[PDB]
């Protein structure tokens, strides 16, 4: 599928999505009902760090196993381009959704920090990985984004599928873990914060499945399965190399179906 | 008809043509100033590379321990003002628009709402591509993060509002076409090009330019709408207008806050020349384009209000008043 990629490159011009929308001063007679309803949906779920209580939630932290404390450490330490995608999507509907997404990301970056603070004390001294941020596993994550998204020789539809991998596939391990550690009464806080981020991250991933869906020229079905797999490999990696399952494959398939493909696992 | 509009426009044709003249020779006075201060501006653009705001802090990773409480608290203040268009009750508005407002009032509110829509995306770039991107400090990032998002809801409010008073597609068309042929538009464009888009421009100077855009360039519109809250009409509009004005006031205040953290600040002469030119373009709108008389307002008192808002801004930058006037509109006491 080399030659055909050349055609899609010339075809991306007929994509009304990537195309202009000029002359539309007033925006309410909505032209993109689908992405708009997607934006309204995340706009309604707007939440903040303040709406989260970690007090009397830190009790159940220091009671965890000596190493379970080390886990969460990196988990937070890790977590703690949307602009480019937003720049390519030419319409008020889409850019509104994107502006909201990066807006919410900063709140996640705050809530995460708060945990690092209320738990591992003010000093970031306890967080080990924080000093060696740029370590192997992440370099592999950075390479993936360097392959399908950053690489000049890439197509919009492709970058979309990769973006979703990076949004839904990747940190699936994280949430999968915390959903466990926050299963039944243990830490009500980290629980709500996790329930939310996972919900929004899901939506942010769907949004790319929604855009993709509206693309007139889809890329080859194999490249898709070729983009996901790689992220599933880069995921299993640190997900089972940082701290002490095959949940990724499950999600990896749902997303595969999300773009109109066959379940690889 | 357009007969009265000419009568009104004419009442301030001399005052207006002056501002026009004044503004005409700025594209020239500016190239001159730049031509003769090349050595000095070159040093400023350099030192810019030393400003805490404009450079990363690799030692900071915790991302929490509040280093800039002034800003963060600004952001939190904003973050607690979240609001949606869905909160705007317009049910009783369409009635007021057809039974209590004259043809001159509707002609004023319309164009005013249209001006708002004609600049709901142009400013999207400034905030990011020419601002958020810079300022390598998280507190400020959070703020701009939230500003851009709020601005998208303001852009919705204008379309929504316009989509409720001006349903007819044809009219909504003429509305903007007649709004694109206004001299002020180019004049604002020229001003920008002079203090924002023109390369070899200082961050500190853009800050004043941006703040002017947020707290001076529409101050008259916001004012002209609270004037309706007085006569007790368009609660759908005056509610949304109140919320947006608060929002813009906040964004301005934020500009001034960042400014205060700059080690090398723009010559007060330049800060005044930027705000002042803004004020002239703003006034011109209501002395040339839309006469406040159209809704029972006094031209002269409007100018004063704008000049007041600028002085209030000039002062929030460390400069000293320039018009020294007083707030003419008691209802804008807020
Ligand atoms: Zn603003």
């Amino acid at each position: 599928f080399q030659k055909e990629r050349h055609d899609m490159k010339e075809a991306e011009k007929d994509e009304i999505l990537l195309m202009e929308n000029s002359r539309r001063f007033v925006m309410f007679p909505i032209k993109y009902h689908e992405i708009w309803a997607a934006y309204k949906k995340v706009e309604a779920s707007f939440w903040t760090a303040e709406e989260i209580e970690l007090a009397k939630d830190t009790e159940d932290f220091q009671k965890l196993t000596d190493d379970q404390k080390t886990y969460i450490g990196n988990l937070l330490a890790l977590s703690i381009l949307i602009e480019n995608f937003s720049a390519q999507l030419q319409n008020p509907e889409g850019k509104s959704f994107y502006g909201f997404q990066i807006m919410m990301e900063n709140i996640y970056s705050e809530v995460y920090s708060m945990m690092v603070d209320a738990f591992f004390k003010d000093p970031k001294n306890i967080p080990l990985f924080k000093e060696i941020a740029n370590l192997p596993e992440v370099k592999h994550k950075a390479a993936f984004i360097e392959r399908w998204i950053s690489n000049d020789d890439s197509l919009y539809a492709e970058r979309l599928v990769a973006f979703a991998a990076k949004e839904g596939i990747f940190q699936a391990g994280n949430y999968a873990s915390m959903f466990w550690l926050t299963d039944k009464k243990i830490m009500p806080g980290l629980a709500m914060a996790n329930r939310n981020i996972c919900r929004d991250r899901g939506a942010y991933t769907d949004f790319s499945c929604l855009l993709f869906a509206h693309l007139r020229t889809k890329p080859n079905p194999k490249i898709i399965e070729k983009i996901i797999t790689e992220a599933v490999e880069i995921e299993k990696e640190y997900y089972s190399n940082s701290l002490p399952h095959t949940y990724i494959e499950f999600v990896a398939d749902g997303l595969l179906q999300g773009f109109g493909n066959e379940k690889y696992y | 008809l357009n007969k009265e509009l000419e009568t009104l426009r004419e009442e301030n044709r001399v005052k207006s043509d002056m501002l026009k003249e004044k503004l005409s020779k700025d594209a020239e006075n500016h190239k001159a100033y730049l031509k003769s201060h090349q050595v000095h501006r070159h040093k400023l653009k350099e030192m810019e590379k030393e400003e805490p705001l404009l450079n990363e802090d690799k030692e900071r990773t915790v991302l929490f321990p509040i280093k800039y409480h002034e800003i963060w608290q600004a952001y939190k203040r904003a973050e607690a003002s979240f609001w949606t268009a869905e909160e705007i009750d317009l049910s009783k508005d369409i009635h007021d628009w057809n039974n209590r407002m004259n043809e001159n009032e509707r002609f004023f509110i319309s164009r005013v709402l249209a001006f708002f829509a004609a600049s709901d995306g142009i400013v999207n770039e400034n905030l990011v591509e020419n601002f958020s991107t810079e300022v390598q400090i998280p507190e400020a990032k959070s703020f701009y993060g939230f500003q851009i998002m709020i601005e998208n809801i303001h852009s919705e409010t204008y379309s929504l509002l316009i989509d409720t008073y001006i349903k007819d597609p044809k009219e909504s068309e003429f509305l903007f076409n007649a709004i694109h042929t206004i001299p002020e538009i180019g004049e604002k464009a020229e001003w920008a090009l002079r203090w924002i888009q023109d390369a070899d421009a200082l961050f500190g100077e853009r800050l004043v330019a941006f703040a002017s855009i947020e707290g001076v360039f529409f101050s008259g519109s916001f004012a002209s709408i609270f004037w309706l809250k007085k006569r007790g009409m368009m609660p759908g509009l005056t509610f949304s207008n109140e919320l947006i004005c608060r929002d813009e006031g906040l964004h301005t205040d934020f500009a001034c806050l960042l400014f205060a953290h700059l080690k090398n600040k723009p010559d007060p002469a330049i800060v005044e020349k930027i705000v002042t030119e803004a004020v002239e373009i703003e006034q011109r709108y209501f002395l040339d384009a839309l006469p406040v008389a159209l809704l029972g307002m006094n031209a002269d008192l409007m100018n004063q209000y704008v000049e007041f808002v600028a002085d209030r801004l000039l002062v929030a930058f460390g400069n000293k008043k320039y018009y020294k006037v007083e707030n003419p509109f008691d209802f804008m006491e807020n």
